[PDB]
RNA sequence: GAUGUCGGCUCAUCACAUCCUGGGGCUGAAGUAGGUCCCAAGGGUGAUGCUGUUCGCCAUUUAAAGUGGUACGCGAGCUGGGUUUAGAACGUCGUGAGACAGUUCGGUCCCUAUCUGCCGUGGGCGCUGGAGAACUGAGGGGGGCUGCUCCUAGUACGAGAGGACCGGAGUGGACGCAUCACUGGUGUUCGGGUUGUCAUGCCAAUGGCACUGCCCGGUAGCUAAAUGCGGAAGAGAUAAGUGCUGAAAGCAUCUAAGCACGAAACUUGCCCCGAGAUGAGUUCUCCCUGACCCUUUAAGGGUCCUGAAGGAACGUUGAAGACGACGACGUUGAUAGGCCGGGUGUGUAAGCGCAGCGAUGCGUUGAGCUAACCGGUACUAAUGAACCGUGAGGCUUAAC
RNA sequence: AAUUCCUUGUCGGGUAAGUUCCGACCUGCACGAAUGGCGUAAUGAUGGCCAGGCUGUCUCCACCCGAGACUCAGUGAAAUU
RNA sequence: CACAGGUGGUCAGGUAGAGAAUACCAAGGCGCUUGAGAGAACUCGGGUGAAGGAACUAGGCAAAAUGGUGCCGUAACUUC
RNA sequence: AGGACCGAACCGACUAAUGUUGAAAAAUUAGCGGAUGACUUGUGGCUGGGGGUGAAAGGCCAAUCAAACCGGGAGAUAGCU
């Protein structure tokens, strides 16, 4: 049910240790908007492939 | 298991997805383009397009049909007196879902899902 | 013997004249194409290694281009080796076909069984379920006791538990060889096999027999 | 599947005649007693069809000497030597399996036009 | 699929109307007992003037399930009720002389030819 | 300043003083069967009526229904019938309050797991240039049961009754593993019937809601009751046992030298895992062979150019899966949806005609629909990029 | 017997098999006549027992439907040590 | 506690229905102040099961089953 | 007519599960009992601690009962920890 012993701060360190966040490293630019995004996704101005989709 | 299975169930009862993909594609339809999330997209094709390629050929028996499937008149007559004829050469594949970012409240994968002509 | 390396095409029955039906698990054997010959003096051992099928020329990585490519071989979807026994022998490059099996009566099926993903005892180890009613508290399908108490104060290894269950290594053994059809590169075998449709399967002849 | 498809077609029988559930079939089926094979009729109402290429089946209810038999023959077998129809049945649903509680007047199936 | 507990008719003039599976004799653990295979019972119901007098305890040979028997061809034979011939205990022979209903080819074993040449069908 | 009581349940695990099956010696062992002792733990070793029961007593099995240890194994797994709170009553004892391992009825079972342990499943690094495969097998694990029938052979044996060893063959039971071809189950994602009620203006046709409203069927998947398969044969070393030659100790004597046999134990053989086997192995293939500067000067750091084999990421996904992972596929493409054709399932859709007063029937019509199925098909989505990963791999000694 | 320790008394019934039950016997450890005896129609969320029906209670589980569990985003405890 | 609990009176429409039961609705009021995915074991709350049918268990606990109206018919016993 | 019967409101609370750091310091869900009565409820009043009240259980008397709560004697006492 619970613990026995205070657990360390090193335990709470090793645990975490795969808590860590990736980042994407991977924008990708279009074509004709020439602004980046997350791959397959729209840009922020409604442009993907290069063409107006959203507008 | 779950091997060969088909059909999101959306953490819904039957009745529910029911319901909703029923308003989902009236709203697709009178909209042209909806943003919804994206695994209820991509369950709005197997709901609308099959819409599409039964409002290909009119007749009463079909209107009926489709009524029976999207209980809206207007949504009726907006399949077999434009969707109907504007789609009359294309094998399925009438809509088109785009990825678009995540949602605000709940990180939500978003997308867009539209008519592939969209009146363009 | 060696085996030969086929795929899992799904069941069906034969009718025999005298009226029974045979279930039959159809495998279709392709050529298997030899790329390798493994001999004491270079590799510490007997083999052949075999390829089957075939790949997309853009799936293949180069590495394993060269290596088909010094066979002379075409690219296949694997590579499976076979024991050699002390008489057998064979070639780069030699093409081996289903009529391997023209007489062999039983054959040793190995695939890939069925990914039933993390399981019950119930389902993994046919644990015997508790009672459904008379006082049971949130314990029908539980696995009950896992070990004695202070004494050996630990649960033996190996116990019995709940876990992944299917998506391994399988061989039944002794299956009747029914039909072995040449030209189509069919081989039907009396039962089932492991594995679904469309899997790999090694059919070796049976070595218990 | 085509080549299971074409396995199966090379042991399908080609003479099966059409018939619908709530039909009265006689079948014939192989009998052998030793060294002697016999034609044995069995004959009842088709409460059952599984229609499945070569895996088809149907199945035939009797009442017999005093208690209801059925049985599941494997169409396509070649212990089922011959299928005959009797007289063709009105009915309007696939399975009659309700003829299962049935019995005497309450089980007259309608002669079919 | 006969096991303990379950209820059988009788199809033979032995006298019994209903008997109870009491035990799937041959074998441990022995669960279920198909057609052809001996059982031992207890008799539960039985006309008064019969050869056999209730709360006997008797063997006897399934010839009827309604679970069914599965002949080499796939095919399947059901019936609608379970039955059963009342052996002798210690001779496994039928009491009765007279069997009525179907029974099946599983009874041709030179142990059961009794009741396939008494038997009015199959 | 709390170490939960019995039995049942669900899981066990070990010992051997072995219940069965296996080997053998002696018999007051003719055979069949025993009795007794020795060796042997590989596997197996009932479900019921009564009672809270272990037990016991039954009634039927079985090859057998072992005996103990394990906090009389097991309540952070379950039960709580009994025991052992507070209510009540009986017999009994006490003047009484009350009491009785006397009885009787009724009577709150908490825990979201930190650590070890265990079943699964990943990440990091290492393995000495990196990579993609394919392996070896050191180690572990799993399995490892038995009935009945027939032949040998009514032969041996026996006075008859009875009835073999040994050697083979075929079918079972329990058990395990795979599977879904069959036979079935389920199938709220498919079709039909039907009740009440509300709506679509209404008729008709439909939809909602009443547990999928109630149901009748049912595709795929999954599954058992369904169907295939398998526990070995063979080795090697032996146990009890039996011997051979053979002295000590002219004889003898299985042992002291030497030589054989001999069991489900042991080691293999069967199957699965497996080089973190840090003792990190092997085999094959693939890729990278530009400069410059500074200092402790060294397996030293930086700069510019270059980035390969591959890998990851992202997307479309899967008979893969909690998540990772794993497998397929990304336009040079069938990876998913859709579409087309088929199959399957339900069973003759709507609309119209006709007959009938009508309900309804009939024809058009086995029609209409049809999910996860099968064959196709780029119609939609799978983007050129980018990212990571480098630039020839230490030293020593031998060999060449 | 809501009472009998011995005791699962004994005998009969009911079951294939019955420490319970039901009917007897009397050998009442230790019933008994308003701290009432004995019976009793009806009645009881009363106690025991036996049938038929009925079924996932079980032989023995299988599948589906939902809510959690699992994953992602926001918030964010506890016993204990 | 913006807590699934407690809290007296009054009004009360339609269609089925004996009904203020219940089903579906009207007027009116709401969708319950975390959501999005996946579709593991196991837990909870349901649905359905072949053959059997209480073999379960302390005990049929739980589940399943029965169910309405008219009419026919109805036992021992009894304080009628 | 009836401490009649069946059955909502209403008043109870026999059984099972769930919950047990709860939605809740006794509830929820599925059944269950009574339901013209010895009924149920509203509003006020009255009874007080060795006292009340009790169709009786050592029940109840503000989540407290073999003697309420609050303040005082009082820093009772404690060969005990």
């Amino acid at each position: 049910a619970v613990q026995q012993n205070k657990p360390t701060r090193s335990k709470r360190g090793m645990r975490r240790s795969h808590d860590a966040l990736t980042a994407v490293t991977s924008l990708s630019v279009d074509k004709t908007s020439g602004e980046k995004h997350l791959r397959h996704h729209i840009t922020a101005d409604g442009y993907y492939r290069g063409r107006k989709v959203i507008a | 298991m779950r091997h060969r299975k088909s059909g999101r169930q959306l953490n819904r009862n039957s009745s529910h997805r029911q319901a909703m993909f029923r308003n989902m594609a009236g709203s697709l339809v009178r909209h042209e383009i909806i943003k919804t999330t994206l695994p209820k997209a991509k369950e709005l094709r197997r709901v609308v397009e099959p819409l599409i390629t039964l409002a290909k050929t009119d007749s009463v028996a079909n209107r009926r049909l489709a009524f029976a499937r999207t209980r809206d008149n207007e949504i009726v007559a907006k399949l077999f007196n434009e969707l109907g004829p504007r789609f009359a050469s294309r094998a399925g594949g009438y809509t088109r879902i785009l990825k678009c970012g995540f949602r605000a409240g709940d990180n939500a994968p978003m997308a867009y899902i539209e008519l592939v002509d969209r009146s363009e | 013997m060696i085996g030969l390396v086929g795929k899992k095409v799904g069941m069906t029955r034969i009718f025999t004249e005298d009226g029974v039906s045979i279930p039959v698990t159809v495998i279709e054997v392709e050529a298997n194409r030899v790329t390798q010959v493994k001999d004491l003096a270079n590799d510490g051992y007997r083999a052949i290694q075999v390829t089957t099928g075939a790949k997309k020329a853009n799936r293949v990585t180069k590495p394993e281009a060269g290596h088909f490519a010094k066979a002379g071989v075409e690219a296949g979807r694997g590579l499976w080796e076979f024991r050699l026994a002390e008489g057998e022998e064979f070639t780069v490059g030699q093409s081996i076909s289903v009529e391997l099996f023209a007489d062999v009566k039983k054959v040793d099926v190995t695939g890939t069984s069925k990914g039933k993903g993390f399981a019950g005892t119930v389902k993994r180890w046919n644990f015997r379920t508790q009672d459904a009613t008379h006082g049971n508290s949130l314990s029908h399908r539980v696995p009950g006791s896992i070990g004695q108490n202070q004494t050996p104060g630990k649960v033996f290894k190996g116990k019995k538990m709940a876990g992944q269950m299917g998506n391994e290594r399988v061989t039944v053994q002794s299956l009747d060889v029914v039909r072995v059809d040449a030209e189509r590169n069919l081989l039907l075998v009396k039962g089932a096999v492991p594995g679904a449709t469309g899997s790999d399967l090694i059919v070796k002849p049976a070595v218990k027999a | 599947s085509n080549i299971i498809k074409q396995l199966e077609q090379e042991q399908m029988k080609q003479d099966v005649p059409s018939f619908r559930p709530g039909d009265t079939v006689e079948v014939k089926v192989w009998v052998v007693e030793g060294s002697k094979k016999r034609l044995q009729a069995f004959e009842g109402v088709v409460i059952a069809i599984r229609n499945r290429g070569l895996h088809s089946a149907f199945t035939v209810r009797k009442i017999s000497n005093g208690e209801g038999v059925e049985r599941v023959f494997q169409t396509h077998s070649p212990v089922v030597d011959s299928i005959s129809v009797k007289r063709r049945g009105a009915v309007r649903k696939a399975k009659l399996y309700y003829l299962r509680e049935r019995t005497g007047k309450a089980a007259r199936i309608k002669e079919r036009l | 699929m006969i096991q303990e507990q379950t209820m059988l008719n009788v199809a033979d003039n032995s006298g019994a109307r209903r008997v109870m599976c009491i035990k799937v004799l041959g074998g441990s653990h022995r669960r279920y007992a198909g057609v052809g295979d001996i059982i031992k019972i207890t008799i539960k119901e039985a006309i008064p003037r019969g050869k056999v007098k209730k709360g006997d305890v008797l063997k006897a040979v399934v010839v009827r399930t309604k679970k069914g028997v599965r002949r080499p061809d796939g095919s399947v034979i059901r019936f609608d009720g379970n039955a059963c011939v009342l052996l002798n205990n210690n001779s496994e022979q039928p009491i009765g002389t007279r069997i009525f209903g179907p029974v099946t080819r599983e009874l041709r074993s030179e142990k059961f030819m009794k009741i396939i040449s008494l038997a009015p069908e199959v």
